[PDB]
């Protein structure tokens, strides 16, 4: 009894863990009871309970500063026992650790320890190690004499006492700023599922040999440079405790023949030596490229040693090997065969929440003043990756040191410990960080949750639950769909007027469904098919399965018959090279990967009528330009974002833009939020949009569907019934 | 016990106040 497994913890915080309530009642405690933890090597630590949606029954969830003293890592198991008797404190003494006191000096206690317990009640226990953030550097400290013993709670009325050179740190616990898994963002998927891989064949290798299943022995990581395909090897092998021994292909190339072969044979000996252990090759498609495509005998003979040694990975026991490359097609074919690397995650390029993620991370030590706004930073760096957000960080708390720290600073080799902890860095140091960084990552196609909502569509609300029902019915009612034999639909193709929310809706069932959305849009087919590289298509839907559950957004699809003349063009078909392999791909695709294809067309008398055959875009809306009460609704929506007076009548101005698209209802908002603001810095030369600067906005904007569109649309509509 | 629930509070305020 009273054995859980060691798991994550959301909250860092160095004194809670979590339990599932089944294990709460059996342990016979409640949300903040004092219990303590028992480890390895007889070690101990006291933490108080809390409780969460989150945590599974049999786990418990702490942070890395409690599995540090407890000597135990994810996937172990600890004993845990309530402790009720525990009363506050009398005298502490703790001094911090050598190895964060470095280019610092001055009151520790005062900068640090005081804050960590003011009205803060820690438990604590003799020989722990915690972990203070603060004035950009991350220091700990060890408790070193208690008055009661081995643990107490150290109340505000407790004397803290702090005297004595930094201690050495010794050698059964490791540093808590080493990097571990709290350290990476964005991707956090794509790490579980890795761990699902790697922590139980290295932390209970005597499971796979008493069990006939085979662990996974090689994982490819791809993904831009700057995502942390290294930054997770290395966490990996830490959290792990296995041996790490790194390789790329530029060193290893950089030796003769002979040399390079002889040393990547050595890597693999050390592995073994020292199993467990994980190996990370980066740039894999430099040390093994295609073997077709190098006429070089030293690169096609490394190509061979590599095969051969990741395959003598069934004798060397407990040797994992992680391989980074920019390109999943880019490395030789071989070595993606079953055995060697026959496992793949994508990390592709961290999305909106995991660059404040990343963010938060890269601040973790960094006193923000009150007017930082990472989120706002995190919308504003498209196109950004790991790399990016960590200079980011970087660069602004550096002009803030320059800013005021530099008046402070000595001609001596170390600052005071005050200055630093006083240091904010203001919104106005991550704006400059911001304009001069620049984004390593801008022109691959981004995947993630969008944040679109039903709320922000104006009108359509027939269409939105027609879109639960293709996407979110056939998962959450599954036994009616077999019930009655109904094949679900793969996909929907909206076609009607231009700018009546088409986009929108398919970013909306996504974000309520929690699915990754994939936007590709008519550029990126025009891009292909003008090309003629349609090849790329392939490597879309092969994010589709991988993005899983998703949504494949194709925008535009007639982008390729409007740049082929639209109206008039050549003498040929609606068939072309791009939307060929989108049909192919999509055949090949099954309605069990979770994945549904969405299409979004203002010309459908011009699209290859082959995607709405059963098995691809069978599904039909028309989405009509939006009616009075829709208008209305737009306009309100569209205006959230400006003050507007209260004498503006957005129900007169919807019934005057009886033909006008919600496009066009955008113009009207923002061309009359354009004279509000000319007319306020004119009058220093007010405080909010003014009727007149509607009407005068009704003076110029237009309907961009004319009442010959309008009747075509119709008509078609009418013809499909 | 109400003398660790002191403890608690602490713990549940830095937990609420971090959802910010
Ligand atoms: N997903 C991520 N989350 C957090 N930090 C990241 C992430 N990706 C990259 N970084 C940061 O960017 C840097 C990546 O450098 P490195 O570990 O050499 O990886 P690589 O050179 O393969 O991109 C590190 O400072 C790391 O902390
Ligand atoms: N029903 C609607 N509700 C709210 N905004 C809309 C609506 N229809 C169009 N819009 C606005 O018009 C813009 C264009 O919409 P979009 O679906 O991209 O049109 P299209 O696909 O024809 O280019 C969107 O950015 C959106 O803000």
């Amino acid at each position: 009894p009273n054995r859980l497994i060691v798991d994550e913890a959301i909250n860092e915080d160095n004194s809670v863990v979590s339990l599932s309530q089944p294990k709460m009642d059996e342990l016979q405690l409640f949300r903040g009871d004092t219990v303590l933890l028992k480890g390895k090597k007889r070690r101990e630590a006291v933490c108080i309970v809390l409780s969460d949606d989150t945590c599974s029954d049999e786990k418990i969830r702490m942070n890395r500063v409690v599995r540090n003293n407890l000597r135990v890592r994810l996937g172990d198991v600890i004993s845990i026992q309530p402790c009720p008797d525990v009363k506050y404190g009398k005298r502490i003494h703790v001094l911090p650790i050598d190895d964060t006191v470095e280019g610092i000096t001055g009151n520790l206690f005062e900068v640090y320890l005081k804050p960590y317990f003011l009205e803060a009640y820690r438990p604590i226990r003799k020989g722990d190690i915690f972990l203070v953030r603060g004035g950009m550097r991350a220091v700990e400290f060890k408790v070193v004499e208690t008055d009661p013993s081995p643990y107490c709670i150290v109340a505000p009325d407790t004397v803290i006492h702090c005297e004595g050179e930094p201690i050495k740190r010794e050698d059964e616990e490791e540093s808590l700023n080493e990097v571990g898994y709290d350290d990476i963002g964005g991707c956090r998927k794509q790490l579980a599922q890795i761990k699902e891989m790697v922590e139980l064949p290295l932390r209970h290798p005597a499971l796979f040999k008493a069990i006939g299943v085979k662990p996974p022995r090689g994982i490819l990581l791809y993904g831009p440079p700057g995502t942390g395909k290294t930054l997770i090897a290395r966490a990996v092998a830490n959290e792990t405790g296995a041996f790490f021994f790194l390789i790329n292909g530029p060193e290893i190339m950089s030796k003769l023949a002979g040399e390079s072969e002889s040393n990547l044979r050595k890597a693999f000996e050390e592995a073994e030596k020292n199993a467990p252990a994980i190996i990370f090759i980066d740039e894999l498609d430099a040390i093994a490229p295609k073997r077709e495509k190098t006429h070089g005998e030293v690169e096609r003979r490394i190509v061979s040693q590599l095969l051969t040694l990741m395959d003598g990975l069934k004798q060397r026991a407990h040797v994992i090997v992680m391989a980074a490359t920019n390109r999943p097609n880019s490395i030789d074919p071989a070595l993606r065969r079953f055995g060697r690397f026959d496992r793949e995650v994508d990390i592709g390029i961290p999305d909106a929440t995991g660059r404040l993620e990343i963010l938060q991370i890269h601040t973790k030590n960094m006193k923000l003043a009150d007017d930082v706004d990472l989120e706002q930073v995190a919308n504003e760096t498209h196109g950004h990756v790991g790399a990016d957000l960590a200079a980011l960080c970087s660069e602004a708390a550096l002009q803030a040191i320059r800013k005021k720290m530099d008046l402070i600073d000595l001609e001596d080799e170390t600052i005071d410990a005050e200055v630093m902890n006083s240091l904010a860095v203001t919104m106005d140091d991550f704006r400059w960080a911001l304009s001069q960084s620049n984004p390593s990552a801008l022109r691959e196609t981004v995947v993630e949750v969008p944040q679109v909502t039903w709320e922000d569509i104006g009108g359509l609300e027939d269409v939105k639950r027609e879109l639960q029902e293709l996407v979110q019915y056939p998962v959450e009612h599954p036994d009616k769909f077999l019930k009655f034999g109904m094949t679900p639909s793969k996909g929907v193709l909206f076609y009607g007027p231009p700018g009546c929310g088409k986009t929108l809706l398919a970013k909306a069932i996504a974000n309520e469904c929690q699915a990754n959305f994939i936007s590709i849009k008519g550029p990126e087919l025009l891009t292909m098919w003008f090309g003629e590289s349609e090849a790329n298509v392939r490597e879309i839907f092969d994010k589709a399965r991988q993005a899983a559950p998703c949504v494949l957004f194709f925008d535009e699809l007639d982008s390729i018959a409007k740049a082929r003349g639209g109206n008039i063009g050549d003498g040929g078909g609606a068939a072309d090279r791009v939307i060929n392999q989108i049909l192919t791909e999509m055949d090949g695709m099954s309605t069990k990967k979770n994945v549904f294809i969405i299409g979004a067309t203002n010309r459908p008398d011009i699209i290859d009528p082959a995607i709405l055959r059963p098995g691809r875009l069978d599904q039909l809306i028309y989405i009509p330009l939006p009616d009075e009460k829709s208008r209305v609704a737009i306009l309100k929506a569209n205006l959230r974002k400006s003050p507007v007076a209260k004498d503006v009548d957005l129900e007169f101005l919807a019934k005057m833009t009886n033909g006008f698209s919600g496009a066009d209802l955008t113009e009207i908002c923002q061309r009359a939020c354009k004279l509000a603001i000319r007319e306020s810095i004119e009058s220093e030369i007010v405080p909010e949009i003014r009727r007149d600067h509607f009407e005068e906005a009704m003076r110029f904007a237009r309907r961009s569907v004319s009442d010959n569109d309008i009747r075509k649309y119709e008509m078609f509509a009418q013809t499909l019934q | 016990t109400n003398e660790a629930q002191m403890a608690a509070a602490a713990a549940l305020a830095r937990l609420e106040q971090k959802q910010s």
